[PDB]
């Protein structure tokens, strides 16, 4: 569960990432297939050469989802219905895997913006990317 | 576990430029502030009422300069990494009793560490890299366990 | 998250357990303690011999809390806030140790309602267990 | 792991009076239902749409047999167990990709099956035996990973 200061964080941090929130999932992507090669069994029909077309894709759709995601963080369950039919129910994801996608992601940002990644906002990334975690992985429809 | 030439170099490569000194309570005080319960076992440490209390707490810096050191011992023994660790697997195991659940935290926390140190210098290359070390250090501390 | 069958199966699945919702409260630790003695370094203040009268006390407590949780299925965070100030900032308990707990109260259900305790029942006690933890773990005030 | 000669006792009482037969697709229709995601690995089996599919499922219940029965060999080798399993663990590991967290998670619904068919007999006592067991055999085929 989420204090009000997550929220909080969630919210400021997200914001200083703005435009650049498809250039990032795209990476965060790149390196989950280069540290955990397992992963990448769940993208057969993907070219994941260096530079894909596919990939660099995929990362906007991804960091789209987050961004509705921090938007409706208090009706996550609602908003991400879709993918939670997605990601559970029809490809039926390895748990496992959301957390090796969140520690990539949380990488990139460390990346790229070392100076607002204090800890405090860390630990509230940590928190809101297992809830969204929880929420694509469950079935409750 | 074994390691290829070019991973060799990447975590050398690094290890070489990087702040022994700061960057050790970097590491400590960011696993206590994002999983909490790790402060269960630093009880004696004094205040670790905020994140701010718990990174200017000397005692959490001057620890974090052992935990750096003894990741140092790793690169020089990436061969054979079991037996360099025996020493460290008994105390945190029967002494301390700590699950091995949290040394995969801790590598997790170390690799966000160098990637706000090195920014764009730490590419996927390097960090798959020390991901393979991370993972190995966790699981010969858990020889115990 | 929990779907509405998971709710009616918690529901329908603690009211069978009924009166001895504290005596299996009381086995469910026992066991824990007995196949993971790590755990018992939380309760340095107990007599954790054979039949304490200590932890059969705290099995009846552990136990109402959780039928506590069930009536109040869809607001847990708000219901829980007590015992997530215990557990999470007071004692600072490790969230793996929930997993454990967890199996074996599941253990012990099977063991005294082994008709009852349905492949379903089991998937939707899990879940539901795995809620609880969450809320006990988490710092959100 | 070592065993004491109490534990060597509760592991092989039990094990002698078992349904070999119908206790191993018990276990694996569990697996599946209780934890989804792991129908991905049996997706060839064919229909495991619902519950009484999956326990109706005549290659569940086929498989479920060769499951029990590479446990009954672990029994047999109570003393070194990672040299049994090291054909299993490749298997696995580089050919299946499975993480070794499911392992356990065989291993837990392992209990609860025993317990469901024993009651009463399966005392706390009996139960600490078997999850040292359980976890032992999870580590065993966690060799390559
Ligand atoms: C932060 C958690 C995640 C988010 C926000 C997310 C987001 C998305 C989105 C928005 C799509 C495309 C939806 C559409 O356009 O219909 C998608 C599809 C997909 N996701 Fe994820 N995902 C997440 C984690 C994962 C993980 C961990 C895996 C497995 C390693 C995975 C595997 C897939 C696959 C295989 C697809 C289908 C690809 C295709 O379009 O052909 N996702 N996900
Ligand atoms: C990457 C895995 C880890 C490494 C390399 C490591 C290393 C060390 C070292 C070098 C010491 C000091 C020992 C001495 O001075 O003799 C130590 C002690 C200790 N470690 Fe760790 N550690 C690790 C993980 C953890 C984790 C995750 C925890 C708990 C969350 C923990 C808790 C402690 C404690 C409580 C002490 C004793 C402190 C004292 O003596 O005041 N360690 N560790
Ligand atoms: C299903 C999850 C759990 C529930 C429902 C639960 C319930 C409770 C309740 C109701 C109390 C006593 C509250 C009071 O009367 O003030 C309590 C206290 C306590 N719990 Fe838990 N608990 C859970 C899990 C755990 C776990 C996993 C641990 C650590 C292994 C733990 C450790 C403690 C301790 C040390 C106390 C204080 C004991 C005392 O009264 O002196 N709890 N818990
Ligand atoms: C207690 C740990 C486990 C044991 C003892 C075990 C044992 C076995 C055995 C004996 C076989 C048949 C091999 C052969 O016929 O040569 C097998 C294959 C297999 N196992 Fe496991 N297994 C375990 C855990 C898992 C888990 C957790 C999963 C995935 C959730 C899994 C998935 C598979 C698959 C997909 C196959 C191949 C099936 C086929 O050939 O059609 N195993 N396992």
């Amino acid at each position: 569960v989420l204090s009000p200061a997550d929220k909080t964080n969630v919210k400021a941090a997200w914001g200083k990432v703005g435009a650049h929130a498809g250039e990032y999932g795209a990476e965060a992507l790149e390196r989950m297939f280069l540290s955990f090669p397992t992963t990448k069994t769940y993208f057969p029909h993907f070219d994941l050469s260096h530079g894909s077309a596919q990939v660099k894709g995929h990362g906007k759709k991804v960091a789209d989802a987050l961004t509705n995601a921090v938007a409706h963080v208090d009706d996550m369950p609602n908003a991400l219905s879709a993918l939670s039919d997605l990601h559970a129910h029809k490809l039926r994801v390895d748990p496992v895997n959301f957390k090796l996608l969140s520690h990539c992601l949380l990488v990139t940002l460390a990346a790229h913006l070392p100076a607002e990644f204090t800890p405090a906002v860390h630990a509230s990334l940590d928190k809101f990317l297992a809830s969204v975690s929880t929420v694509l992985t469950s079935k409750y429809r | 576990v074994h390691f290829t030439a070019e991973e060799k170099a990447a975590v050398t490569s690094l290890w070489s430029k990087m702040n022994v000194e700061e960057a050790g309570g970097e590491a400590l005080g960011r696993l206590l502030v994002v999983y909490p319960w790790t402060q269960r076992f630093f009880d004696s440490f004094g205040n670790l009422s905020s994140p701010s209390a718990i990174l200017g707490n000397p005692k959490v810096k001057a620890h974090g300069k052992k935990v750096l050191t003894s990741f140092g011992d790793a690169i020089k023994n990436m061969d054979n990494l079991k037996p360099a660790f025996a020493k460290l697997s008994e105390l945190h195991c029967d002494k301390l009793h700590v699950d091995p659940e949290n040394f995969k935290l801790l590598g997790n926390v170390m690799v966000i560490i160098l990637a706000t140190h090195f920014g764009k210098e730490f590419t996927p290359e390097v960090q798959a890299a020390w991901q393979k070390l991370v993972s190995a250090v966790a699981i010969a501390l858990a020889h115990k366990y």
